[PDB]
């Protein structure tokens, strides 16, 4: 009955303090054995340890980073804190809160992860989507939209308004070297459609409240 | 400071076989060793513990063992929910690392990639850039290599890729690449070419397209 769940700012830019804190229920931090800590992950990338605290309030720090970071408890309401002075671009990663705990034989393994709280690190600026057809060709056809430069993620893609799902593929948003993200949703349909079916790819970006409907036509 | 390495990116497997996912410590760390499974979307979930304890509630047919430098975890018949990506942790010293990860994914029959062309758009013309995408589309095993050839000559460095998870229902992989240039550059040039080769093709694949 372990929970632990994690806020933070969302979006930063470089040199700024990022502060997290992780709330926690189902075990008080002042057993012993318990630690409460921070582990990291880059999109698409693999797990990093940052940081955790001990009952005892004995603290440890990943080197490569302990002049940056900061670690902290408030027993009184059940809560850790983590700052990272000074971020940048590599700081973008989803953070997560971990319990670790102490075995018989040996400890610093994390036996409980929260859902993990998504940060972005850029000088961008919030902006929508350019939403351009990826049109048909002249069996089977391939449609798409290109959705370009925008910022921050996420975008969700629908098409049809939801009735066309079958053969959809969104892929992965890239970052551009203009810090801003760009993404391709397509779909494969009966080329017997191409002159009857409208395709409408529907963009939802959130962060900007923006939605763009592109009609995708041959050409 | 420990380097923990897992030599496989990914492994295939089929449902209800038997695999094992490797990892090898750069230091010895006794056998305190930590395995995390990662679905996507949600979060690590830890497996195993010191090597070979499994943690409580996981189900039986996960096992890890090993010593020194050498890991291994074991499934006894890969059940569908299984697959997912594979950590192993050192928890013997500060700082506490992790190996690269191993993606279990699924077997299937070979299927070729489908390729597309997308020429740019007027509407983004317009506006100063030419995106020209590439396509290939529901492909498996995940290993596929492409080209782009402007005026058949090999294109470096300006294009973009990105690969979805292995489908949960064809078990296929697809790809898109965007190739970006000026609007200048695009116009100086003729034919633009994406060509595809993988396990599936008896001959490269090309498709192409002449501007305008």
């Amino acid at each position: 009955q372990v929970t632990l769940k994690e806020s933070g700012p969302g979006i930063l830019q470089p040199s700024q303090t990022l502060s997290l804190t992780c709330s926690f229920s189902g075990f008080s931090l002042s057993t012993s054995g318990m630690g409460l800590g921070w582990i990291r992950q880059p999109s698409g990338k693999g797990l990093e340890w940052l940081t955790h605290i001990w009952w005892d309030d004995i603290k440890r720090y990943n080197p490569d980073l302990r002049s940056r970071l900061t670690i902290s408890k408030d027993t009184s309401s059940s809560q850790i804190f983590l700052k990272i002075a000074s971020v940048d671009t590599a700081d973008t990663a989803t953070y997560y809160c971990a319990r670790i705990v102490e075995g018989s034989y040996s400890s610093s393994y994390f036996d409980v992860w929260g859902a993990g709280t998504t940060v972005t690190v850029s000088s961008a600026s919030t902006k929508g989507p350019s939403v351009f057809p990826l049109a048909p060709s002249s069996g089977t056809a391939a449609l798409g939209c290109l959705v370009k430069d925008y910022f921050p993620e996420p975008v969700t893609v629908s098409w049809n308004s939801g009735a066309l799902t079958s053969g959809v593929h969104t892929f992965p948003a890239v970052l551009q070297s203009s810090g801003l993200y760009s993404l391709s949703s397509v779909v494969t349909v009966p080329s017997s459609s191409l002159g009857t079916q409208t395709y409408i790819c529907n963009v939802n970006h959130k962060p900007s409240n923006t939605k763009v409907d592109k009609r995708v036509e041959p050409k | 400071d420990i380097v923990m390495t897992q030599p496989h990116k990914f492994m295939s497997t089929s449902v209800e076989d038997r695999v094992t996912i490797t990892c090898k410590a750069s230091q010895d760390v006794i056998f305190d060793v930590a395995w995390y499974q990662q679905k996507p979307g949600q979060s690590p979930k830890l497996l195993i513990y010191s090597a070979s304890s499994r943690v409580s509630g996981v189900p039986d047919r996960f096992t890890g063992s090993g010593s020194g430098t050498d890991f291994t975890f074991t499934i006894s018949s890969v059940q569908a929910e299984d697959l997912a990506v594979y950590y192993c942790q050192q928890h013997y010293s500060t700082p506490y690392t992790f190996g690269g990860g191993t993606t279990l994914e699924i077997k299937r029959t070979v299927a070729a990639p489908s390729v597309f062309i997308f020429p740019p758009s007027d509407e983004q013309l317009k506006s100063g850039t030419a995106s020209v995408v590439c396509l290939l589309n529901n492909f498996y095993p995940r290993e596929a290599k492409y080209q782009w050839k402007v005026d058949n000559a090999l294109q470096s460095g300006n294009s973009q890729e990105s690969v979805t998870e292995q489908d949960s229902k064809d078990s296929t992989y697809s790809l898109s690449s965007t190739l970006t240039l000026s609007k200048a550059d695009y116009e100086k040039h003729k034919v633009y070419a994406c060509e595809v080769t993988h396990q599936g093709l008896s001959s490269p694949v090309t498709k192409s397209f002449n501007r305008g």
